């Protein structure tokens, strides 16, 4: 006699909770836009860095897990050093050349966290300028930055990794050929551990801040999620050219 | 991890 | 005698071209932020809609390719209709309830493209209000919207699809039980083809505009990429309750 | 497509 709408009861059960946009009007639009744009360009840079690393001689020779590990530990080193290089190559005081269409002036940075990060980057840029680092030295130093951190217990292809890293150190010495220069450039490589540690800290802070809810692209988000614990686990071993 | 892995495996 | 830096030549060869941020200062920050935030929430909604559809009785019974097809064709129907529902349920004139923390006022919409989209949405909301659509009728109508478009040559599980769609039409008639109401609600379902066609057009326009470079999350981007040709191929067949 | 597929296949 009376047909019940049985499926509507199941349609009710499966209806998901309303999604939140994450929108907070207290955060200025300019702020939200530059952070979001920087994260988006940043994500695209990690992709570029992964395709670059797959093309580095010796790199493909390591175990897939070690390649994975090295990329997860070094993505911020590669990005910060390339940013220092492009800013140095622009020659303008206090300008950070994130991209040819996104040249930030640190003197226009109103957000204090971003202002602090930019000042460290200006030290990287200032150092490449003081030392007049050539493009050839830069390429060698960038490759060494991919091989600067390892896991506490080491890699699966440790012997081969050490052989490959050794090869790139030798490569840097040849490109320069005064030994003094080597000490100074490897000292600049060593100082990048501190720079990156501050950049990762600001990045991790923003990534977890659910009130600001700045957007992050998918791949940057996975790499940050995998790394955060390690940056507290004491699982990262920094490789130093010099003491200490 | 996963997105990185399939990029590396390509 | 003289060792050449051979690897630096290969490091030069593999160095990728500089990435562009896509940043255009002519586009206001407010504009860029709301569009970006809407695309981000939108992407998250498609994910929710895919998990919802996997839970609809009968849906999992169709071929995986048909499930894929139905979701690619209907994502904008599901999103626009749920938006109309949440806005109707808020009762405020000219307010579009994208999310509980993102209630847009069409009377504050300065961007003309966004203003036009919002006005159509206000017609959807206005129609649910005029007809006083119950939550039960809404759930049935939402499921029918998942089954509103098919490919020109049909689905792999056509017979079963037709059986499932028929079941949901019957379900809608039961939830209401006057036939008149059915004609009016199925007429509202029919009118959604026009609404969505305008929304997809604005979406496709923005997605391709490399000057504005509004950000889109990864999954929304793949579904848009797969659909654009079809929206020009004449490969989509709209299912109508009434002529014409 | 691909992201949708692995979500559907889950
Ligand atoms: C043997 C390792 C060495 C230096 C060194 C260390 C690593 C890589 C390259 C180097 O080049 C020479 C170099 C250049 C400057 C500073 C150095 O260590 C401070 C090194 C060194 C150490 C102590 C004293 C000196 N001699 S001096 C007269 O410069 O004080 C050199
Ligand atoms: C990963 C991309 C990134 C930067 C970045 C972005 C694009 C190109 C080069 C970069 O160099 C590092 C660099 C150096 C200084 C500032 C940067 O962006 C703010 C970047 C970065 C660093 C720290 C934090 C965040 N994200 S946030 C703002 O949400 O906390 C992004
Ligand atoms: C048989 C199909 C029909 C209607 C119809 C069509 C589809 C689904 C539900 C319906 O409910 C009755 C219904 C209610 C309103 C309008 C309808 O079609 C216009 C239909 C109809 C067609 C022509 C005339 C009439 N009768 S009347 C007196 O309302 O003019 C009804
Ligand atoms: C896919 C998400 C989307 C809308 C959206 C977003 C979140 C929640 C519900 C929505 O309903 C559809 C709806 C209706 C009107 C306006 C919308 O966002 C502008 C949305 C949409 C529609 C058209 C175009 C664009 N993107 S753009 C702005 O870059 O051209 C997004």
């Amino acid at each position: 006699p009376q047909l019940t709408p049985t499926l509507v009861s199941l349609l009710e059960v499966i209806e998901p909770e309303v999604l939140y946009a994450g929108y907070d009007s207290s955060v200025p639009d300019s702020t939200w836009r530059i952070m979001t744009t920087l994260n988006m360009l940043g994500g695209r840079q990690v992709i570029a860095a992964v395709k670059w690393a797959k093309a580095i001689p010796g790199f493909r020779n390591l175990h897939l897990d070690d390649q994975m590990t090295l990329l997860q530990y070094s993505w911020m080193y590669l990005m910060a050093f390339a940013l220092g290089w492009r800013s140095y190559r622009q020659s303008s005081a206090n300008l950070l050349c994130f991209a040819p269409d996104l040249i930030i002036n640190e003197q226009r940075m109103t957000l204090p966290g971003m202002y602090d990060q930019c000042k460290h980057m200006l030290y990287v840029s200032s150092e490449l300028h003081r030392l007049q680092v050539s493009y050839e030295e830069y390429l060698c130093m960038k490759t060494l930055l991919l091989l600067s951190s390892v896991p506490k217990d080491g890699l699966k292809s440790q012997e081969l990794f050490d052989e490959i890293r050794m090869t790139y150190i030798k490569e840097l010495g040849k490109a320069i050929v005064n030994w003094q220069r080597f000490y100074q450039l490897t000292k600049l490589l060593d100082s990048m551990h501190e720079v990156v540690e501050n950049l990762l800290n600001y990045c991790f802070q923003t990534f977890l801040d659910k009130t600001m809810s700045i957007e992050f692209p998918e791949m940057l988000a996975e790499i940050i999620t995998n790394q955060i614990p390690k940056y507290s686990n004491g699982n990262i071993k920094k490789l130093l050219f010099h003491q200490k | 991890s996963s997105r990185l892995w399939e990029l590396l495996m390509e």
